[PDB]
């Protein structure tokens, strides 16, 4: 990544924050002004700053931009929720004449209540275990942090081969749901007298069980 | 009044061939400074190609002699013809209008929706589908999409009418090669007998249309 | 058989924006080459269709001297074969090119603290410039499907565009001003010479 910016940065509601975006003597060093773009997840980005300060038609005024020398920042004042999603600086590069951009910034908006996690475990479908296939499902929704740690057990024994685990995302209601899944042989499902999920959250562990 | 629709995305051998098309309305495309940037999964933003109002095109140094970024009046749309793909050319593509009206340097001030390229030997592969038959005063259910190839699937309920408690997740990719996604939906216990619950699943890179009804055991 | 007045077009006090670029022409003189060697001042020098050197003992129906102001980053467009904005839309060379480009930087001069925005390039245009083409005219560009109607907004952008020369610019943004001497030959009898 050629223009160089934190990959996270933090802030509570109505704060503000401010995310660098530091180049060199070939970009921003150079006169090349630095533009900004904003991209949720899944999406596609949408032009926020350009021309270092410039707000496009449909920016309210909270984004605001500068320069200085060989670095630039965005400030986002007023910090809302909506604001948690991903912020890319661009410039261009005159040693090699190609846009650049940064390597982005991931912004989580913090300052909300802590919320515990909903668990349901569900265990392999019938339609599954024909199939010779055997999936443990271990939902978990409504948190606030999005900060989770799964932990299976088959009986009493833990398990740790054949998990895959979810990254957090927001529901549609703004708390954060993450989805755990263990791997099993239909006879190993069969072979022990239960399995369990347990989700710890912040200091405090939710565990959900299943048997045959 | 104005837009950008990219398509012509798949999954292509190492080697192979593609041609991506953008689809523009408003934009007259022939008299703007046109672009093609691209995101590989999970990973930051790329520039690829651009063409000049007045004809002019430039192109990512890891693209150079392999990808073409041509325009036509007629459809009014943007390409952008990709040879020898390697996997490292595995990405979203994105097209995009570029100026430079109030800067030093140009910018993307309009974006498209974006269509995924994916280069890899592996071998489309269908998702299983199977129910998540209701468990815990409310309930979850869902579906379990399993050990499909490649990304994406797209998930709904009731074609798409039932919306309330509904969350699809980020898919896995398992220690196979293979993605594996759940959409659940949380709905009132007392619903349980009396609404229906049928989830709609879709794998257009295996021409895979599932449904399946969720019912409680 | 009076001197060739390069004096006047290469130590001109004022400089033509690069988009509305001036032209002397040059004719019935002898020319002192000798200017261009000896000067140290220049930071280009490259010819193209002749010998760099050999231009004293050398003869010419006509010479063409055209002025503008660029930035640094932008002299490597001013030589054939090349393209971008400023090749594309506002002076090109033909490819057969026989002449001379000349720069030096004129930072101490075309640059002011809070920018001299005097010095203008052409943004956009539906076509290249052909070459040696003055385009001139200030029409609102039509990016979209609709006319602009005279009024710019969105899709509808004056096609001229500032420098904002201040000192403080990085050489790539510090201004230029460019000579471009073509050596025309005519099957006619020459008039520039030696
Ligand atoms: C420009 O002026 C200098 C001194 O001010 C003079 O020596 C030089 O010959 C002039 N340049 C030309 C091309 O006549």
């Amino acid at each position: 990544s050629v223009l160089t910016q934190p990959p996270s940065v933090s802030g509570a509601p109505g704060q503000r924050v401010t995310i660098s975006c530091t180049g060199s003597s070939s970009n921003i060093g150079a006169g090349y002004d630095v533009h900004w773009y904003q991209q949720l997840p899944g999406t596609a980005p949408k032009l926020l700053i350009y021309g270092n300060s410039n707000r496009p038609s449909g920016v309210p005024d909270r984004f605001s931009g500068s320069k200085s020398g060989t670095s630039a920042s965005l400030a986002i004042t007023g910090l809302q929720a909506e604001d948690e999603t991903d912020y890319y600086c661009q410039s261009c590069d005159s040693s090699l004449s190609v846009v650049v951009f940064g390597g982005g910034t991931k912004l989580t908006v913090l300052g909300q209540p802590k919320a515990a996690p909903s668990v349901t475990l569900f265990p392999p479908s019938s339609e599954e275990l024909q199939a010779n296939k055997a999936t443990l499902v271990c939902l978990i929704s409504d948190f606030y942090p999005g900060a989770v740690t799964v932990a299976w057990k088959a009986d009493s024994s833990p398990v740790k081969a054949g998990v895959e685990t979810t990254t957090p995302s927001k529901q549609s209601n703004n708390k954060y749901a993450a989805s755990s899944y263990l791997s099993l042989t239909p006879e190993q499902w069969k072979s022990h007298r239960s399995y369990s999920c347990q989700v710890t959250h912040e200091g405090s562990t939710v565990e959900k069980t299943v048997a045959p | 009044e104005v837009q950008l629709v990219e398509s012509g995305g798949g999954l292509i051998q190492p080697g192979g061939s593609l041609r991506l098309s953008c689809a523009a309305s408003g934009f007259i495309v022939s008299s703007n400074y046109m672009s093609w940037v691209r995101q590989a999964p999970g990973k930051g933003l790329e520039w690829v190609s651009i063409i000049y109002s007045g004809g002019s095109t430039y192109y990512a140094d890891s693209v150079k002699g392999r990808f073409t970024i041509s325009r036509d009046n007629s459809n009014n749309t943007l390409y952008l013809q990709m040879n020898s793909l390697r996997a490292e050319d595995t990405a979203v593509y994105y097209c995009a209008r570029a100026l430079q009206v109030g800067a030093t340097s140009d910018y993307f001030d309009y974006w498209g929706q974006g269509t995924l390229v994916t280069v890899s030997s592996a071998s489309t592969k269908g998702p299983s589908v199977f129910p998540l038959a209701p468990s815990s005063g409310t309930a979850a259910l869902g579906c379990l999409v399993k050990d499909y190839f490649p990304e994406p699937v797209t998930v709904s309920w009731n074609s798409g009418a039932l919306t309330s408690g509904v969350h699809t997740f980020p898919a896995v990719l398992q220690s196979s090669g293979l993605y594996s996604l759940s959409s659940v939906v949380t709905v009132p216990s007392s619903s349980l007998g009396t609404q229906t619950y049928i989830c709609n699943v879709n794998h257009k890179p295996s021409n895979t249309k599932v449904d399946k009804k969720v019912e409680p055991k | 058989t009076n001197l060739c007045p390069f004096g006047e077009v290469f130590n001109a006090t004022r400089f033509a924006s690069v988009y509305a670029w001036n032209r002397k022409r040059i004719s019935n003189c002898v020319a002192d080459y000798s200017v261009l060697y000896n000067s140290a001042s220049f930071s280009t020098f490259k010819c193209y269709g002749v010998s760099p050197t050999k231009l004293n003992d050398l003869c010419f129906t006509n010479v063409y001297a055209d002025s503008f102001v660029i930035r640094g980053d932008e002299v490597r467009q001013i030589a054939p074969g090349q393209t971008g904005k400023i090749a594309d839309y506002n002076y090109k060379l033909p490819d057969d090119f026989t002449g001379c480009v000349i720069a030096w930087n004129s930072n101490n001069l075309d640059s002011k603290v809070g920018g001299n925005y005097n010095y203008l390039y052409r943004l956009f245009r539906k076509s290249n410039l052909k070459p040696f083409e003055r385009d001139i005219s200030t029409e609102i560009y039509q990016a979209g499907s609709t006319p602009c109607n005279g009024v710019e907004g969105f899709n509808c952008y004056f096609p001229l565009q500032s420098y904002g020369f201040q000192p403080t610019n990085g050489v790539g943004y510090q201004p230029y001003r460019v000579v471009v001497l073509s050596f025309e030959l005519l099957h006619a009898p020459a008039t520039v010479c030696g």
